[PDB]
């Protein structure tokens, strides 16, 4: 129901563990919000990604550490 | 000259855990990164790219409120300032 194609459950039946890990994917409710902002936010070409995370500040945790600044007062 | 990545664990357990564990878990530090910016630039990163959604995050079970305006704490064992491979990212001192 609701769904016909596309995505699969992968494993249901299983008494003897040989593996442990390997039921059919990643995630179940989260691959909505993960796939389509995290993919709708991706401006930069590569279209084959293997890794996820390489840069994330440069300004923010250089600066901080450089010249400190107070706060408040 | 090189960059050293790491793995962080912000509150993930049993939601979301996996997702933006290899998604967003891999930050550079070592090149100056601290523990307090470490804490505002994971909370930065998750922040950016799932909230901007908020239609299936709010009855997911999150309120996604409490990402945003509370901060969490960086420790390696029991509570020091440490860089490791894997580092934890959680509350632990009381709230005001």
């Amino acid at each position: 129901r609701n769904s016909s194609r596309n995505s699969t459950p992968g494993s249901s039946r299983g008494t003897s563990p040989a593996r442990m890990a390997g039921n059919g994917g990643d995630a179940a409710l989260a691959l909505l919000l993960l796939d389509r902002l995290n993919q709708l936010e991706s401006k930069m070409s590569g279209k084959g990604q293997q890794q996820q995370g390489q840069t994330v500040t440069k300004k923010s945790a250089a600066e901080a550490s450089k010249k400190p600044r107070q706060k408040r007062t | 000259q090189g960059y050293k990545s790491v793995n962080i664990t912000f509150e993930l357990d049993e939601r979301i855990d996996k997702v933006l564990n290899e998604k967003c878990s891999a930050y550079t530090v070592e090149l100056g990164t601290e523990v307090n910016e470490f804490a505002c630039v994971v909370a930065d990163a998750v922040i950016k790219t799932l909230q901007p959604v908020s239609e299936l995050l709010t009855p997911l079970g999150i309120d996604l409120d409490e990402w945003s305006m509370a901060t969490y704490y960086l420790f390696d064992e029991s509570g020091e300032f440490k860089l490791a491979s894997h580092m934890y990212c959680s509350f632990y001192p009381p709230d005001e």
